């Protein structure tokens, strides 16, 4: 945990050094993003509008060049977010939208520390999405354990821009 | 290389800016000094190879200003406190005018790191420290003569660059 | 007699990187910082005081090539401005 | 597009006194600092910039008038020279 | 009165030292803005007499310097941050070039007090905040801007004066 913590907090730190502008214009993109994963299939390939034209218009200079150290960023939050389910990704942006990330986050980090190895809760539902038998209960699958850690870099990356 | 003044604009400025510049000793009665402070090797730092062509470079430039510049490498806080009022108490200055203090390690923003530093075992150096030294109190042979302090020590872990909408061969210190 | 100073005069401190910030330093060329306020005293000297020169390095540090760096001038106290005179 | 920019930049803090000292104020007269902050401005704002006018009042600060204080520049970030240009 | 530079020299100054200056704004198209903040009484300090000359003075002074001059009076620390960032993101400093911020209270090392500071109940605004508030992350607006912060307060209350060899009716903030 320790390590995957750190893992994260070095593509965290860096991506608070983006412009509160440029922050917003990020998450407005990537929350558009989620309704279209035409957007998404095309990162692998990778002017261009709409929701990951947006985020493309983030990332470039005049000349139309990428940023690596902005795109690495970019590329390493996609690689978490695939791990996950379409659920989880539009549970996510309703997250972004209600700007209440304190909470999950706290609680994905708290789990994921004890974890060395209910119904109409979104936690319940998150966790029912990565695999968790749901009801205290403390019992822990390790078959969702990847799922979770990319779901709290999908959730400190997230908070880094909060 | 480094450029002279001519004769003629140093008089005239000396007649014409006389309250607004600071007086200058002799050139054939002076005794400027100047110190370096540069620690390059640590034991839980990385190392801040390269370092020598900044101390040679300073050490050139402050002899072509005419400083007798006295280095130490590799100190502890301790050790870096103790040299600096050392060289605060040197008598020469009386017959100097000013002084430079340039200053080379890793840093916070409180101040300068030593050679055995960590976030666990905390050995720095505050800059508070040396205007407590060098201040009219302690130092009474530098009263009404300037006092430069050049430092290179990065005062956070964080970059200092944005960006707005419309080579890379170098350590961090 | 015994006449009144001040405790704190005559100083100036200049930083190679503002607060919260890292200062960069090339293994081949040393430091940037220190590279550039050595150019700028080797061009500026003989014409400029220190703390013109210091704008001169600042002013250098304007614009930033890959890596941004900005030195600041802290805990100025000169009452006078410093010519060095070099040569004199 | 984007470009690349300092954080900090640009900056330029007068205070009033040395670290770890006092500032004084008359009941009176107001403040000495603001007071003579003032009159170097009416002096001096139309031929010298903002730098050079808090020179002129760290020279007048030197010889201490009954208290003595002396204004500090602290994180003075300024690449440019800032002339205030008075009417215009 | 506060003597004005010519035009001549305005236009002279702009074409010699074009890359050495800051840009200025055409004085008819512009909308330059200055802000003071000023506490006078408090709830376990004496109250700064007089300070209100020294705000009419730089309101004046900065109106002289054609700035609109904002004034705030009072406030708590919470209070003073609210307002510092409610003035950086004011939309006419995108149609000025330059900005003041003129604070006068009682302050330690570390900053400005409010109205409610005590030793044991501090209410301070830090000088690290003000320049948090007004970087070029928080305030897009003053980028690449002159940012001027003029304080009046005493960071350590160590009195300033020493004595080596060869009127007073203020109290002190």
């Amino acid at each position: 945990f320790q390590g995957l913590r750190a893992e994260v907090e070095t593509i965290s730190k860096e991506l608070e050094l983006l412009d509160r502008e440029l922050c917003q214009l990020l998450l407005e993109g990537l929350e558009g993003v989620l309704r279209d994963q035409l957007a998404l299939r095309a990162l692998e390939e990778a002017p261009l509008d709409g929701p990951a034209g947006a985020v493309l218009e983030c990332l470039v200079l005049s000349s139309g060049m990428l940023v690596p150290e902005l795109a690495i960023p970019v590329v390493y939050l996609l690689g978490a977010l695939t791990m996950l389910s379409e659920t989880q990704h539009k549970l996510l942006a309703e997250a972004l939208e209600s700007q209440t990330l304190l909470g999950p986050l706290e609680l994905v980090g708290s789990l994921l520390e004890q974890s060395a190895p209910g119904e109409g809760a979104p936690a319940w539902v998150l966790l029912d999405e990565c695999g968790l038998e749901l009801g205290p209960h403390v019992c822990w699958e390790p078959q969702a354990q990847g799922r979770m850690c990319a779901l709290y870099a999908s959730l400190a990356l997230l908070s880094g821009l909060s | 290389a480094l450029k002279l003044c001519p004769h003629e604009e140093f008089l005239r400025l000396c007649k014409e800016r006389a309250e607004e510049i600071y007086p200058i000793k002799e050139r054939n009665n002076r005794t400027r000094l100047a110190l370096i402070i540069c620690n390059t090797e640590f034991d839980h730092l990385p190392p801040r190879n390269g370092a020598d062509f900044d101390i040679t470079g300073m050490k050139e430039l402050l002899e072509g200003l005419d400083y007798s510049v006295d280095v130490e490498e590799n100190l502890t806080a301790r050790d870096m406190e103790s040299a600096l009022r050392a060289f605060a108490t040197r008598p020469e200055h009386k017959s100097s005018d000013s002084t430079f203090l340039v200053l080379m390690s890793h840093g916070i923003l409180e101040g300068i790191c030593g050679t055995v530093h960590d976030e666990k075992k905390p050995d720095v150096l505050l800059y508070d420290t040396i205007f407590q030294i060098f201040n009219n109190r302690n130092c009474l042979s530098l009263k009404d003569k300037p006092k430069v302090i050049i430092v290179q020590a990065a005062r956070g872990a964080n970059r200092g660059e944005l960006w707005v909408r419309d080579s890379e061969n170098l350590e961090e210190d | 007699a015994v006449y009144k100073t001040h405790v704190e005069k005559d100083f100036i401190a200049f930083c190679s990187s503002t607060p919260h910030n890292v200062s960069w330093r090339d293994s081949t060329m040393g430091s940037i910082f220190i590279t550039q306020l050595i150019t700028c005293f080797q061009k500026y000297s003989w014409c400029c005081h220190l703390e013109e020169v210091f704008r001169k390095v600042q002013q250098s540090f304007e614009t930033p090539r890959a890596k941004a760096q900005m030195p600041t001038i802290e805990r100025l106290s000169m009452t006078r401005y410093f010519y060095l005179f070099p040569g004199n």
